């Protein structure tokens, strides 16, 4: 009886008091280093997040695995994407910063 | 001569092409019991019996009488009926489960849902039982208050979202409670392996504290608060 | 009969009949943890998009950020209104924000009766207006 | 006929009741290594051994030192010696080897400083065999021990492969020659009809509390068992003998509790005195269940009545700490503010003597094995059980001492178990029912599904329960009595009257309250036939007319030269009661008391004596 569900629930929670913790961190020092470490938690986290919306709602056999598929593809997507904007590009705090200021 | 409307949901599967409709009924308060099942009785009794309902203790602790009563999951025998004749009072079945005729679900998933979480007391050594009383100290007692009084009603359950959408895989809140309740008993031996048989996604873990069950349950008691307390468990419990 | 038999046999009946399901959303009654429930899922599902659609046109969209900016001040916007557009990304954020923290605290173990539930429910809102609107003005 | 379809089931036993006997008994059938199949109309929890609040009796010694021998003394006495010695005997020696194992199937009881069971003080019960002050041996899970009893013995009998029958509404016994074969019932989920045929049957059905206008019990306390054993023509005993509770709510009639006044609660009249230490000096309101509440139905009947309406009484837990109520009687605190909208710390409780238990019922062995009377003489009935309120062993006798239901619910369900086990064998042949086995059952079933009454059944219903709640109260004249008899004779007339709307097959809840109350009047005209015949003032039945404790001797002078009296003359026998189904008639003989014990040398018999508390 193996309890990776359990750890799961864990990382879940682990994850959302770094992500806490990152965005007044973001905001009193913004660094490039930060900007690589707030795009591995926030995409982490919203994957985690919908994972748990597709299991809540899509009722199916290869229906469920198929979605759960998709959001990988999705999520694999957005956070190389994001640390491509952080590499060569402002990076994300330089980015809402000019963004704000506007 | 106070008279109240009672818009009740309506369904005979011996009938056939019939679907879910209302029916409005008409009472006197000062011939009725302060009850909603007062009334309900009051009319099949005396306006029309094909009103079929579950009810026994009129009292409030079988879980008989468990209905939606103006959108709310509470016993009919311990709510009072709104004296207040200008609103007409809206009783339907438990939500999202399969009504085999007029208010009467069927419940029969629930309670198997109660028997695969195992709720006996359990011992590495069964050997010895029958013979004395294993003691238990007032504190450890003190923590099966608030617990051990579900009804079973299932107005709980069926008042969870979560169990809607996933009523078969999701044990739902008042089987969950009973899981915890037989894990602080500091008489039961088998309390990891009872977390280990939460293992899943589905489990206990369709939970997402929408805390709709507590606050509709006719007891008072708060399966959500133990629900919680079961997960903190599960990440706490070694090996 | 087992407790797995049951439940399969449960849905072999019902499935294969003409029972109907009792309403459910048709007919329950709204409260507000459950209306703060709905709108954290709502929230959530919206930022995640926000942020998928930030990093997935980082890979798929020609020029740098700098000239996307520019793109967006040459469209003649209003203090007024580049404030509505501000507010409408920090509203929902603050909102999922302040409840995560609510939800935290919930796994603790901590404030989970009926009072406590209504108490941080309406100062989670009103910590989000005034996050909402004090953000949007920086 | 073929409009309903006929499916047979095959197996070792069959209990009829998931009420805490029934349950004790299925289980405890299916650990012996029996194919047991339970029936019952309700859910398992939903049966109402739920309702029970006072507690379970047990000499476990877990507050003062105690014995066995004096639960048994106090039991007897309190029977007033109508109850047979050999079964409470039996019921008090079994009585802390069954709480203990309660306790070990996981229910949650609550607790001393020692750590051990608690137990309180209760109505009846005593120490030195009456000698020496009151007694605490009633264990308690906090005025929730019914519920916490049914519920712990339903959540372990989930253990066993018993096949249990949910929702099933029990006809008729599939009788076939003196011996019977199991039972006929109606599946309310599909209205279909099952013959469940069996090497034994256990009746554990309940009470028939619904037989009077005001009652505690729920309104599935129908006595349906003693109904099926009437039609099959065999004898019921003492079934005018109807424990009213002396504490319930004046309105919708739920129970408040005994363990009020085991815990300290008293009764006050309008005057405000304590009226219980003016008519029991010794035992005050801690009395029997008969003089309790005789004592406040006749004080309403001196203008000592206490509401708007001056027809009823009050508990007072006003006077006790806030701490204790909370802790000890939770439920009643909760229910008291509920219906009478009563705050349980400030002011009393209005309450009312109302129907609560029925002593009599089907008669029955302390093996549990039940009883015809035949020649004068006792004999066992092939392949019928019964126990629990349903049954009458009568361990309770004339009057039920307050909290040994719940032990005679497990002790004798129990006792069937180990009954069918220490006798038969599991496989062994069960007896060819007959092709055409419980015709009637279904054309009773037809004729009521279809009934073209001029009368409604639920006005009969009522026309029954004010009858009865009039004519045979708390006191009763042979004015009155004869009155009632004719009048309730008149009412069995009208069953072939009502009217009924509901014609559909799943959950036909207007059939079957319908058949409840075919079984009703069954027990009805039993219970007043039997109360007009009986000229005597034993325990809960008082005559008004013959006030007298008519024994064999006169046992207020010391038995000497005293001549014994014939059997037809005195009156410290069981009333055994029949009744022609088709005439209504109620045809009624009678059977000797048992008063020897099982062992004389380690329980003696104690013979009787002026009986007051
Ligand atoms: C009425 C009452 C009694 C009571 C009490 C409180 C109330 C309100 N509190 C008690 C207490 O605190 N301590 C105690 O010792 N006794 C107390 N009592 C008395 C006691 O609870 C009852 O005597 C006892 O509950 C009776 O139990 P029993 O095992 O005899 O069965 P039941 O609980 O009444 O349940 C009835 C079962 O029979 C089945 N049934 C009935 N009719 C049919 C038919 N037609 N077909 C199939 N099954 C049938 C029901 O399904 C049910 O399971
Ligand atoms: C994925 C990213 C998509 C971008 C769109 C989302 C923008 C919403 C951000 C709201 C926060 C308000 C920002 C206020 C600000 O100007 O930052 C401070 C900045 C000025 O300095 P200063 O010191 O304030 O300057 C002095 C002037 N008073 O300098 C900083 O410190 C930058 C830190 C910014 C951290 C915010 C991270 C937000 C990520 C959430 C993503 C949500 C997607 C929807
Ligand atoms: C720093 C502030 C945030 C915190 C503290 C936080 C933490 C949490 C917590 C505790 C939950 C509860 C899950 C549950 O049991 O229902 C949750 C849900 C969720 N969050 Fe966040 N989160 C934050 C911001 C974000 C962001 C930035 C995103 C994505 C852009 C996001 C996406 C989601 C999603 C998709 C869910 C699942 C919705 C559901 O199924 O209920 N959250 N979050
Ligand atoms: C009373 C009813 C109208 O209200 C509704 C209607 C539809 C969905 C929901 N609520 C959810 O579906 C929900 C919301 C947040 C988190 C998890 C869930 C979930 O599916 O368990 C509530
Ligand atoms: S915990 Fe409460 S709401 Fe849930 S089944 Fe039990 S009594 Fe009903
Ligand atoms: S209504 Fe719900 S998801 Fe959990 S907190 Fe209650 S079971
Ligand atoms: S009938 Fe028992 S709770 Fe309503």
């Amino acid at each position: 009886s193996s309890k990776a569900a359990s750890l799961h629930w864990t990382g879940e929670r682990v994850v959302s008091v770094l992500l806490l913790g990152l965005l007044p961190a973001a905001y009193l020092n913004p660094c490039s280093a930060m900007d690589y470490s707030l795009a591995a938690a926030l995409t982490l986290h919203g994957h985690w997040g919908i994972g748990q919306v597709v299991t809540d709602y899509v009722r199916g056999d290869a229906l469920q695995k198929a979605a759960k598929a998709g959001l990988l593809a999705l999520s694999a997507f957005t956070f190389a994407g994001l640390c491509y904007f952080n590499y060569h590009d402002v990076g994300i705090c330089k980015a809402v910063a000019m963004l704000w200021k506007l | 001569p106070r008279i109240k409307k009672f818009a009740i949901y309506r369904w005979d599967p011996d009938k056939t092409g019939d679907k879910p409709h209302m029916q409005t009924y008409e009472i006197d308060l000062n011939n009725c019991g302060p009850m909603v099942l007062d009334a309900l009785i009051k009319i099949k009794n005396e306006i029309d019996s094909t009103l079929t309902f579950r009810r026994s203790c009129r009292e409030g602790i079988c879980g008989s009488c468990a209905m939606n009563i103006n959108g709310g999951n509470t016993l009919a025998c311990t709510r009072r009926i709104d004296t207040n004749l200008d609103k007409v009072s809206k009783i339907y079945p438990l939500p999202h489960m399969y009504v085999i005729k007029d208010l009467v679900p069927d419940l029969s998933n629930f309670y198997a849902q109660y028997k695969s979480i195992e709720p006996y007391l359990k011992k590495k050594d069964e050997s010895q039982e029958g013979k004395q009383q294993y003691l238990q100290s007032i504190e450890e007692r003190e923590k099966l208050d608030g617990l051990y009084e579900c009804i079973l009603c299932a107005c709980c359950s069926t008042s969870c979202p979560s169990y809607w959408w996933n009523g078969d895989k999701y044990l739902g809140p008042a089987v969950l409670m009973q899981a915890y309740r037989w894990m602080i008993d500091s008489r039961d031996d088998f309390t990891e392996e009872r977390l280990a048989k939460l293992q899943d996604p589905f489990s206990l873990y369709r939970c997402h504290t929408i805390m709709n069950c507590t606050g509709t349950c006719p007891k008072g008691l708060n399966p959500g608060k133990a629900i919680a307390e079961i997960k903190k468990m599960m990440a706490t419990y070694k090996e | 009969t087992t407790a797995k038999e049951e439940m399969e046999r449960f849905w072999n009946k019902n499935l294969g009949s003409n029972r109907p399901l009792s309403p459910h959303i048709t007919i329950y009654r709204w409260s507000l943890p459950m209306a703060m429930s709905i709108c954290h899922r709502g929230t959530g599902i919206a930022l995640s998009a926000g942020v998928s659609l930030f990093g997935l046109s980082a890979l798929l969209l020609p020029g740098n950020f700098e000239s996307h900016l520019e793109l967006v001040k040459s469209l003649c916007l209003g203090p007024t209104l580049i404030y509505t557009a501000k507010f409408g990304i920090v509203f929902p954020l603050m909102y999922h924000t302040w409840n995560g923290i609510r939800h935290l605290i919930w796994d603790l173990g901590k404030g989970l009766t009926i009072p406590q539930l209504t108490q941080s429910g309406v100062v989670v809102l009103i910590l989000t207006v005034l996050s909402s609107v004090g953000l949007a003005a920086m | 006929s073929t409009q309903y379809p006929v499916v047979d089931h095959e197996f070792d036993a069959v209990v009829v009741g998931a009420g805490g006997a029934g349950l004790r008994a299925a289980f405890g059938l299916s650990e012996a290594g029996f194919n047991t199949a339970c029936v019952t109309k309700l859910f398992p929890t939903r049966s109402h051994t739920v309702a029970a609040q006072g507690g379970i009796n047990a000499a476990l010694g877990n507050m003062e030192e105690d014995n066995w021998r004096w639960h048994f003394y106090d039991t007897v006495k309190g029977s007033d010696w109508l109850g047979d010695q050999d079964a409470i005997h039996y019921m008090t020696e079994q009585a802390p080897a069954s709480v203990v194992e309660l306790e070990n199937y996981g229910m949650p009881f609550s607790r001393t400083e020692d750590g051990k069971i608690y137990q309180r003080a209760f109505g009846g019960q005593s120490l030195k065999f009456g000698k020496g002050g009151q007694a605490h041996r009633c264990c308690c899970v906090a005025d929730r021990t019914g519920h916490s009893l049914l519920h712990t013995l339903y959540g372990r009998s989930l253990r066993y492969d018993t096949s249990y029958f949910v929702e099933y509404f029990a006809l008729d016994l599939l009788m076939e020659n003196g011996e019977c074969r199991g039972v006929i019932a109606l599946c309310i989920e599909d209205g279909s009809i099952h013959r469940i045929r069996a090497r034994n049957t256990v009746v554990a059905t309940g009470g028939y509390g619904r037989t009077y206008f005001s009652c505690t019990s729920a309104h599935t306390s129908t006595g349906d068992g003693t109904a099926m054993v009437t039609r099959a023509g065999l004898p019921c005993q003492d079934l005018e003998f109807v424990q009213f509770h002396p504490t319930g709510i004046y309105g919708a009639g739920c129970l408040i509790t005994e363990g009020c006044r085991g815990e300290g609660g008293i009764l006050i009249n309008s005057q405000g005195e304590r009226f219980m230490e003016r008519y029991a000096p010794v035992a005050k309101d801690l009395a029997s269940r008969d003089v309790v509440s005789r004592s406040m139905t006749l004080e309403i009947r001196e203008g000592r009545g206490c509401g708007p309406e001056k027809d009823h009484v009050y508990l007072q837990l006003h006077h006790l700490p806030p701490e204790q109520l909370a802790v000890r009687l939770p439920g009643i605190s909760e229910t008291a503010m509920i219906f009478a909208g009563v705050d349980v710390t400030k002011e009393p409780i209005p309450v009312l003597p109302t129907v609560h238990y029925n002593m009599g019922g089907i008669p029955t062995n302390y093996k549990g094995q039940v009883l015809r009377h035949v020649n004068g003489q006792d004999q066992v009935v092939p392949g019928l059980y019964a126990c629990g309120e349903a049954a009458c062993a009568s361990v309770h006798g004339a009057n039920r001492l307050g909290a040994n239901s719940l032990l005679d619910l497990v002790v004798f369900g129990r006792a069937c178990a180990l009954s069918i086990a220490e006798s038969c064998r599991p496989g062994d042949k069960v007896p060819s029912i007959k092709p055409n086995a419980g015709e009637e059952s279904v054309m009773n079933l037809d004729k009521l599904r279809f009934a073209n009454g001029t009368i409604r059944t639920s006005e009969l219903r009522l026309s029954m329960q004010k009858s009865m709640q009039s004519h045979a109260a708390v006191f009763r004249v042979g004015s009155v009595l004869q009155e009632g008899c004719e009048k309730i004779l008149r009412l069995y007339g009208d069953l072939q009257h009502l009217k009924t709307f509901d014609r559909g097959m799943v959950w036909n809840t207007d059939l079957v309250e319908t058949l409840e109350l075919q079984n009703l009047m069954l027990c009805a005209l039993q219970t007043i036939y039997g109360a007009e015949a009986r000229k005597e003032s034993r325990g809960a039945h008082a005559r008004e007319d013959f006030k007298e404790r008519v024994d064999e001797y006169d046992y207020s002078k010391p038995i000497q030269g005293q001549q014994k009296k014939p059997f037809q003359e005195h009156w410290r026998k069981h009333t055994l009661s029949y009744v022609d189904v088709k005439t209504g008639k109620v045809s009624l003989e009678y059977r000797p008391v048992i008063d020897k014990t099982l062992n004389e040398a380690d329980c003696a018999t104690v013979p009787p004596a002026i009986r007051s508390y």
